[PDB]
């Protein structure tokens, strides 16, 4: 059983700096080539850096070489990736996968085990707490409701209906970025007998701004 | 930098159907890799060295190709294989990945369920007004939604958003939000939402008025 866990991602302004981490578990960490791979918002994969067994040789693409530093601590089973002079194209989900074994008789240059990744955003936009708006029909046995989470930054954002007790019929649409602000919406479908005869609440949470709002869907 | 063009960008396949996706390179490469990426999970090594399957991979996946053209083949498609596949070259540094091919599941056509919502009283206090119109559960993905204010159409101020193919029914849900100003909202009466889909030759119309309720 193997495990890879990242940590350290967040929001930084243009030119800032960050230091990520990679928790190795379930294998001899001092025997494999470790590297970092990111995923641009447009769903593109790019190698950012790689390191060998010990802290010897390292590799950095030209698009990153000169400002990212990839170190490792075999004694502590940890992989690091210093990030400095972060530009806009640096925003992405950074992974840390495992490379070839130290002695494989021949290298494959493939990454067989990845991680869940740590999101990193590089922007001069100011953290804006979102505004939650209830979506109710204005005057079918099924009724659709929803709440509007407009104007917030940065990602991510979470939403649940009736404290997670409403899994079916829920739809959380990916946010849209326009003018340095995100906007998300989520709909829920329930039987007409349950609303407005009962209470349907929308649970929104914004870790970035550290805000959490509960909103009911009153008729009319 | 070695450009790896994956074609096509998106494509659908039905269970039991044969799926073949290519990945051509601008320069000759010695070998080619393949990874499977699914939302909610991390990337997964699928094929290494052209035609070598990784550990615990069903035999339906097969790799081929040499020179400047590598192909990934799936004997018979299944819902378990609906994801995005990336190819990686291993002949020159840095190691580059292709654009990616998105594979969706093909199911029976489904009509969308439209629902329009007027702006809430909370947003009208801040000088803003957003009209939302949901289109839930339909197939295929492509669908056109149109807005109308007092009959006239509006194309500026709309923000659409689709959802990844659902794992249960394998349908697509799409949202549309038309944002305006409080003054401009309180300046008209009829707010309509039209939905034109493959299963809907004529548009599904949902609307409301400010002079009701
Ligand atoms: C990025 C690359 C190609 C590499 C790493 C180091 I450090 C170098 O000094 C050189 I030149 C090249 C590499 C990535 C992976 I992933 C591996 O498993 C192996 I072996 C090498």
């Amino acid at each position: 059983e193997v495990k890879l866990e990242e940590s350290g991602g967040g929001l930084v302004k243009l030119g800032g700096s960050l230091k990520l981490s990679c928790a190795a578990s379930g294998f001899t960490f001092s025997s494999y080539y470790m590297s970092w791979v990111r995923q641009t918002p447009e769903k593109r994969l790019e190698l950012v850096a790689a390191i060998n067994s010990n802290g010897g040789s390292t590799y950095y693409p030209d698009t990153v070489k000169g400002r990212f530093t990839i170190s490792r601590d075999n004694a502590k089973n940890t992989l690091y990736l210093q990030m400095s002079s972060l530009k806009s194209e640096d925003t992405a989900l950074y992974y840390c996968a495992r490379g070839d074994y130290y002695g494989s008789s021949l290298y494959y240059y493939a990454m067989d085990y990845w991680g869940q990744g740590t999101s990193v955003t590089v922007s001069s936009a100011k953290t804006t707490p979102p505004s939650v708006y209830p979506l109710a029909p204005g005057s079918n046995s099924m009724v659709t409701l929803g709440c509007l989470v407009k104007g917030y930054f940065p990602e991510p954002v979470t939403v649940t209906w009736n404290s997670g007790s409403l899994s079916s019929g829920v739809h959380t649409f990916p946010a849209v970025l326009q003018s340095d602000l995100y906007t998300l919406s989520s709909s829920v479908t329930v039987p007409s007998s349950t609303w407005p005869s009962e209470t349907v609440t929308c649970n929104v949470a914004h870790p970035a701004s550290s805000t959490k709002v509960d909103k009911k869907i009153v008729p009319r | 930098d070695i450009v790896l063009n994956q074609s096509p960008a998106i494509m659908s396949a039905s269970p039991g159907e044969k799926v073949t996706m290519t990945c051509n390179s601008s320069s000759s490469v010695s070998y080619m890799h393949w990874y499977q990426h699914k939302p909610g999970s991390s990337p997964r090594l699928l094929i290494y060295d052209t035609s070598n399957l990784a550990s615990g991979v069903p035999a339906r996946f097969s790799g081929s190709g040499s020179g400047t053209s590598y192909s990934l083949t799936i004997s018979r498609m299944e819902a378990e294989d609906a994801a995005t596949y990336y190819c990686q070259q291993r002949s020159s540094y840095p190691l580059t990945f292709g654009a990616g091919t998105k594979l969706e599941i093909t199911r029976a056509d489904a009509a969308p369920t439209v629902s329009i919502f007027p702006p809430s009283s909370e947003q009208l206090t801040s000088g803003g007004a957003s009209v939302v119109c949901f289109l839930n559960n339909f197939y295929p993905k492509d669908i056109n939604v149109k807005w109308k204010i007092d009959g006239s159409e509006r194309q500026n101020g709309v923000l659409n958003s689709w959802t990844d193919q659902d794992s249960k029914d394998s349908t697509y849900s799409m949202s549309s939000t038309l944002t305006l100003t409080k003054d401009e909202y309180e300046r008209h009466n009829s707010y309509t939402c039209e939905a034109t889909h493959k299963t809907s030759t004529s548009p599904i119309v949902k609307s409301f008025n400010r002079n009701e309720c």
